[PDB]
């Protein structure tokens, strides 16, 4: 059960992110499950690092919420020749390994101090153009941004 | 709710309940006692005075009706809370008394702790001193033994003591402490005594007819000391079940006897507490504090 | 278009055709820019082009620029559009309860009283000075932090006293400056009927 | 802010009657759409004051 | 010298507004002289 | 006038022991950029050195993000024109009488809707505190501020106090020195400040990488290796940065050399890399190789 | 920036509000009448 | 997960128990933060209470 | 269109008071009925009785026409505002002036009180209001904003507290506490002079040349239009049955319905004898405190007051 392209039609466009299981099985079977869960809908951008992160996807919206598809968190499906060396890295971050959990980070260009401590699991093979749009937009000094920015819809590819 | 309480020309030492949980008692450096209604709004009417040194513990009978306070000026008091006014002036006392503890339940006595050297028994009765077991330096805080034929001690040697009241003679020392004690209290068990002390550890023991002559069972990490070497109180849970301490960091301190974990480290302070009293039959704190105020939690 | 998934390997693509319809390779070790991305661009002053919650256009930014939550800035039709209501008994025409009011009545007494004493004791200049008020004990925690500076400690507890004020003291500073006045505020929309050009005869009756 | 006193009573009626006037019709009964002649309309009131005056 | 508005035109732009800016890359924006 | 909470100066003019004491009085003196009354809060510095006081509005100081008593940034803590072209920022503050006290009034008009937690406008769009700036900052309190000044007694002789001469009794400094006369106005509005140049010259002085002349240089040799490095470790250094083309890392001679995808990433990674890519500890050098 | 300058009219003068009493026509009997 | 407190609010009401309070938020530290630009202040440089 | 309106009666002259010389300007109600008080531009301030329209007592302090009068409900005060930029407190148990408050800087165009604490509004041509203490004549907040003449101002409990309509044909209503204006209304094209407050309905009405609007509180949302009243309009006045008002000022007086607004009367009455007929107009109306009667203050020097009629029904005025 791997959905190839997961959509998530946020409120400015659409975004879709293909996760590659043989690189990232266990978070892609979780991003999967939880796309077609729809859990997310009203996740407000829990941090913009202009033209270097995006992230969100934490039904708190203030950096200490989220649950997996396993509990709390999960371990890591750490990669060997994946990087975050450019924008579109698909990855939930971790505040301590092995505890990765609803929240969801899309980077905005090369990132490669996080790998290793990120397990980087594929691309957002749509709305990259608005991905750029997003990480352009002004955020107040907590990185949730002064435009409360959420999915329309999230779901998985069929 | 917060339910924060002031009035207090200073610093709040020493704050707690009716037995009943009726009305409420607070006081510190201001010289006189304030006197609250707990609940409604917290309202507050009535203040003892007289007492010329900072009111240095107050100490309620375990029914209610009596009031004894240890001043630092050289004199314990008793007083009516059916009025405020002094019983007793139990004088004789040659230096700073700290600590005071009336007996419960037993024939009216008090073992007082003071600045002399000098651990003290008197009678609320006579004006007399009953005893008086020099150990050799000034006492800091006593709590008696349940059956109220033992006195418990701490002081400036680390070493907590107790003396038999019918053999005189230093019935246990106990030691582990990494610095002065500060703080003692009997639990509701009449076993368990509760020691806090400024050298970040707090310590539990259990004074029995048998107990191991080595009885350190619990051990909680978290209080401050600081330049100030202010006074230093805890309590049990009136159900002996939740560790209640404050400290000079502006956090009080709320743990379990049981997993010993940190139910809650609160804060809300401006001033280093000084008091935490528990609610005899509530979920209700108040914090003395240093902040010249007090707090009172809902938990 | 991108090769497969396990058929990937070996090609970097570096223009962002070879994207398809978007994507990026993690597993191929370049910076992958698929439609614009990976560039932090010139920082140019277009401010953030917001959406509204079903995809328009809200140029209630560009109405609202710099400025709070709190406006209310009437730029919409729909507010132009007369609403209809015939019922005496709804709840939108009904006053605050009278609880509310003596709350705000008590508000407003309390914040206007205070104000007002201060702008009376300004007309008592011979102020009966009252003393200095007790000492503050304030603790400062630094953003500097560094275990060169204070030391090494991480805050600092300050004392701070009032310094007296000399009695015979006069007046220190020219207060009579005179300015322009400041550039008022964000210019309300103009929510007019559509208005009508006159006759040439009727402008010359 | 300076009162009216008693030197200042002629002149303060007639800053106040013109003014009224001015806010009146001039700017509150147009449709001379193009610069209401407000300056004009003024003129005609101080001589229709100046005959009134001479009958 | 004793001049306290006349400098204000000469060397500044006297009571400066900037050019409130909207929706549009301006930043790059530049004019040609004279 | 303005209402204030405590001073912003940096940790030099700040202080050292643990508790310091300074006294307060409202509306104390005129604040020589709001030209109008302010708080004056006065510290004292340290044993035997000269108490200061606060010298600026508080809002004349959010607006550069300075220090109300130590005049430099907060921040990095060099001067003003410097830290600011390291931010290559450029104020439009205006400068005559008229002007500048209507600038002043809107000024502290548009800061009354702040939060009172960080200074107002390009202050924060010109955040990216560059390695030059990181470099000039100094690291240690240069404490020598709060020594007194030349007690022109004990200068030609007089100062007949003992040692209570009010002021250091020492050598004067020879006014000849561009370090000298820098009319503290001029150095608040980053005005000609003879400091800030030999700021320039020294951050100019100041090794950097240097470029090679051909385009098709693009390996890049890096000197002072170490046997704890690896050919994965240099291109974490250099990887992201750009592509790579390849590495070898002289092993016989304990350097690297990275020949690269784009010469624009290479500029990039080994530029800010001069002599401070520093990856468990070691000194390389970031050059164009032959 | 509140000056010391000052007036013979602003000193304090008429420091009691006269409320309109029972008899006179208070609020209440206001509150009843027909 | 359960009743935490947003860390930038400081009036708070609810008695909050330890991880109900000092919970730590998910993700990575802002390195465009000078050091000022990270640390915790009530005012421009730094917090007082 | 809408439901139907209500039927109410209609209004007829019966009362018809001249002693004044000059534009009656102002005019309000005693709480307890047995007087109103009327302010001229005579500069003179009667206080007539309300049962048979005899003259009690004329107060002359002012200096030029006094354009606005009102009456404290908390205290023996009336409150007295003119063009010769002074406002003065009336004290009714010595019938003297005992208090003023200065600081003005052109007319005062009128003036209101509020009804649960001691604090005054007045609005003036400087193009600013303001917020007096009645107690220590001292002013506590600077209303500032608009950009011309602020023609009118009305404060209520609830909130927004205070309404002030103006010559730059804007409205706004203002913070009292904070002191500024929350909300902008730039509906109106041409000058807003007269504004009014429902008694129980959290509403408000807004009278301009171009047409009434109403609108509702606290956020100012347009609710309906009321058009037909195509003359200045110099008041509006609401009545606690839902009669609104709308007095003009080349003296035509409409009678609406303040919920459908629907125009069932029109009243155009006839100058007092020697008057020329561009001296008809209306300055102020009131409704008295039974709300039966209504008085009229007009630009001829007259009072004119109307009573409800008696003797009519839906069949003899049927509502279209």
């Amino acid at each position: 059960w791997q959905p190839p392209n997961v959509y998530l039609e946020t409120s400015m466009g659409i975004i879709v992110l293909e996760l590659y299981w043989k690189h990232a099985p266990k978070t892609c079977k979780n991003f999967a499950e939880l796309a077609r869960r729809g859990y997310y809908n009203g996740t407000k951008f829990h941090r913009i690092i202009k033209d270097f992160m995006i992230q969100g996807g934490d039904p708190t919206g203030t950096g200490r919420g989220g649950a997996s598809i396993y509990g709390k968190q999960f371990e890591d499906e750490l990669h060997p020749d994946l990087k975050f060396t450019g924008a579109g890295i698909l990855a939930m971050a971790n505040a301590g390994p092995d505890t990765n959990g609803s929240q969801f980070f899309v980077t905005l260009a090369p990132t490669q101090w996080l790998d290793g401590k990120h397990t980087i699991f594929g691309r957002v093979c749509q709305g990259i153009g608005m991905v750029n749009r997003v990480g352009m937009v002004e955020t107040n000094s907590q990185d949730r941004p002064v435009d409360d920015v959420k999915i329309i819809k999230a779901y998985p590819s069929g | 709710p917060i339910m924060l309480l002031s009035g207090h020309e200073g610093e709040v030492y020493c704050c707690k309940f009716h037995p009943n949980g009726s009305t409420l008692a607070s006081a510190g450096f201001d010289r006189l006692i304030l006197l609250w209604n707990v609940y409604g709004d917290c309202d507050n009417y009535a203040t003892l005075k007289g007492h010329s040194g900072a009111v240095m513990e107050l100490h309620y009978n375990t029914d209610g009706s009596m009031l004894f306070s240890a001043s630092t000026d050289k004199t314990v008091a008793v007083w009516d809370s059916e009025t405020g006014e002094r019983v007793k002036r139990l004088k004789g006392h040659t230096s700073f008394v700290n600590s005071c503890y009336p007996a419960r339940r037993g024939p009216q006595l008090v073992c007082t702790g003071s600045d002399d050297g000098t651990v003290k028994l008197w009678d609320i009765r006579k004006k007399a001193a009953i005893q008086t077991f020099q150990n050799t330096y000034q006492v800091l805080a006593v709590t008696f033994n349940d059956t109220s034929d033992q006195i418990i001690s701490g002081g400036i040697d680390n070493d907590i003591k107790v003396w038999d009241l019918r053999q005189n003679k230093l019935t246990y020392t106990m030691r582990g402490h990494a610095d002065s004690v500060t703080g003692l209290s009997l639990s509701s068990e009449g076993s368990y005594l509760l020691s806090n002390a400024m050298d970040n550890t707090v310590r539990v023991w259990d004074v029995r007819p048998f107990a191991p002559k080595e009885r350190c069972v619990k051990i909680f990490q978290g209080n401050v000391h600081n330049f100030e070497k202010n006074l230093l109180r805890c309590s049990w849970s009136p159900d002996g079940s939740k560790i209640a301490a404050g400290s000079a960091d502006r956090f009080v301190y709320v743990w379990d006897t049981t997993s010993r974990r940190i139910l809650y480290k609160l804060p809300g302070h401006a001033g280093s507490i000084n008091e935490v009293a528990f609610h005899p039959d509530e979920p209700i704190i108040i914090s003395a504090s240093s902040d010249k105020r007090l707090y009172m939690g809902e938990i | 278009e991108p090769p497969p998934y396990g058929y990937r390997k070996g090609w970097i693509p570096r223009l962002l055709e070879d994207f398809g319809d978007g994507g990026a390779f993690p597993e191929i070790h370049v910076a992958q820019y698929p439609l614009d991305m990976g560039r932090k661009k010139k920082m140019s002053n277009a401010l953030a082009i917001q959406v509204d919650s079903e995809g328009k256009i809200k140029y209630d930014a560009i109405a609202r620029q710099g400025q709070s939550k709190d406006k209310v800035i009437y730029s919409k039709y729909t507010d132009l559009v007369p609403k209809e209501v015939m019922n005496a008994d709804d709840p939108d025409l009904q006053r605050p309860d009278e609880e509310a009011i003596k709350e705000i009545t008590e508000k407003t007494r309390v914040a206007l009283e205070k104000s007002v004493s201060q702008k009376v004791a300004a007309a008592m200049p011979v102020r009966a000075a009252d003393k200095l008020a007790p000492a503050q004990y304030i603790r400062y925690t630094p953003s500097q932090q560094g275990v060169a500076f204070n030391s090494g400690a991480k805050q600092r507890v300050i004392r701070m006293v009032e310094m007296q004020k000399d009695p015979m003291e006069p007046p220190r500073f020219k207060i009579n400056k005179k300015i322009p006045r400041g550039p008022p505020s964000p210019p309300a929309p103009v929510m007019h009927s559509p208005s009508r050009k006159m006759t040439v005869k009727e402008q010359q009756e | 802010a300076k009162t009216v006193t008693k030197q200042r009573v002629e002149s303060h009626f007639d800053l106040e009657l013109r003014a009224a006037v001015m806010h009146d019709i001039l700017d509150m009964m147009p449709e001379g759409i193009k610069q209401n002649k407000a300056r004009t309309i003024l003129q005609h009131l101080s001589e229709a004051w100046r005959c009134w005056k001479a009958n | 010298r004793k001049r306290k508005r006349g400098v204000d035109y000469n060397a500044e732009i006297p009571f400066e507004k900037k050019p409130a800016l909207g929706f549009y890359d301006t930043s790059e924006e530049n004019y040609q002289a004279l | 006038w303005e209402d204030a909470d405590f001073p912003i100066l940096c940790q030099t003019c700040l202080g050292e022991n643990p508790y310091i004491r300074m006294t307060k009085e409202k509306y104390g003196k005129e604040c020589k950029i709001c030209a109008r009354p302010f708080t004056v809060f006065r510290w004292c510095p340290g044993v035997r050195m000269r108490f200061k006081k606060t010298e600026v509005c508080q809002t004349c100081s959010k607006l550069k993000n300075v220090c109300q008593t130590c005049l430099l940034d907060l921040e990095y803590g060099l001067p003003i024109q410097v830290r600011d072209a390291g931010l290559s920022f450029k104020d439009d503050m205006p400068k005559s009488d008229v002007n500048k006290e209507y600038y002043t009034q809107n000024m502290e008009r548009e800061i009354s809707n702040s939060d009172g937690t960080r200074p107002v406008g390009m202050l924060g769009k010109a955040t990216s505190t560059s390695d030059m700036l990181l470099k000039l900052a100094r690291t240690t309190p240069y404490y020598k501020r709060n020594r007194p000044h030349i007690c022109s007694f004990w200068v030609k002789g007089e100062c007949k106090r003992g040692e209570e001469c009010p002021y250091r009794h020492e050598k004067p400094t020879d006014p000849d020195d561009p370090l000298a006369d820098q009319n503290i106005k001029d150095r608040y509005y980053g005005i000609n400040d003879p400091v800030a140049d030999k700021l320039l010259k020294r951050a100019s002085t100041m090794p950097r990488l240097d470029p090679p002349e051909d385009k098709t240089i693009t390996t890049l040799y890096v000197g002072g290796l170490g046997d704890t490095i690896t050919e994965t470790d240099l291109r974490n250094h250099f990887y992201q940065f750009g592509e790579i083309r390849t590495i070898t890392v002289v092993q016989r001679q304990q350097c690297a050399f990275i020949q690269f995808a784009t010469r624009q990433a290479a500029e990039v990674a080994a530029e800010k890399s001069f002599n401070k890519l520093i990856v468990n500890g070691r000194r390389l050098n970031v050059k164009w190789g032959r | 920036q509140l000056s010391k300058q000052y007036s013979s009219r602003d000193l304090p003068s008429h420091t009691k509000i006269k409320y309109r009493q029972t008899t006179q026509d208070a609020p209440e009997e206001v509150r009843n009448r027909d | 997960t359960g009743v935490h407190l947003d860390p930038a609010v400081k009036e708070v009401q609810y008695n909050p128990t330890y991880e109900t309070m000092f919970a730590p938020e998910f993700g990575p530290e802002n390195p465009f933060r000078t050091q000022q630009m990270a640390a915790p202040r009530n005012m421009l440089s730094g917090y007082a209470e | 269109t809408m439901p139907k309106p209500q039927w109410h009666p209609p209004w007829k002259l019966y009362r018809v008071i001249s002693g004044h010389l000059g534009w009656v300007r102002c005019i309000a109600v005693e709480p307890g009925n047995q007087w109103f008080v009327t302010g001229s531009a005579d500069r003179t301030i009667k206080i007539w009785d309300l049962a048979s329209g005899k003259l009690k007592l004329s107060l002359t302090g002012h200096i030029s026409t006094v354009r606005g009068v009102i009456v404290s409900t908390r205290s023996p005060y009336l409150f007295s505002c003119g063009e010769d930029k002074q406002v003065k407190c009336w004290d009714l148990e010595y019938n003297k002036v005992i208090r003023h408050y200065h600081g003005h800087l052109s007319a005062v165009y009128g003036l209101d009180l509020h009804p649960t604490i001691d604090v005054l509004v007045t609005c003036s041509r400087d193009s600013t209001a303001r917020i007096w203490d009645v107690r220590t004549k001292a002013s506590v907040h600077t209303l500032s904003g608009h950009t011309n003449a602020v023609a009118t101002v009305r404060c209520q409990a609830a909130e927004p507290q205070i309404i002030t309509g103006s010559h730059d044909t804007t409205i706004r209503l203002w913070d009292l506490v904070a002191g500024k204006t929350r909300v902008t209304l730039t509906n109106h094209k041409k000058s807003v002079r007269a504004v009014v407050l429902h008694p129980r309905h959290y509403t408000f009405a807004s009278g301009s040349p171009d047409n009434i609007k109403q609108w509702k509180f606290p956020d100012g949302s347009f609710i309906q239009n009321l058009s037909g009243h195509n003359a200045i309009i110099n008041t509006l006045t609401v009545n606690s049955d839902g009669v609104l008002v709308s007095g003009a000022d080349n003296g035509t007086m409409h009678l609406w319905d303040w919920r459908t607004g629907y125009n069932f009367q029109r009243v155009h009455a006839a100058v007092q004898p020697g008057s020329l007929d561009s001296e008809s107009g209306i300055f102020a109306c009131a409704f008295d405190q039974s709300e039966s009667r209504l008085l009229t203050a007009e630009a001829d020097k007259t009072i004119k007051v109307y009573r409800e009629d008696d003797t009519a029904t839906e069949e003899t005025h049927p509502v279209s």
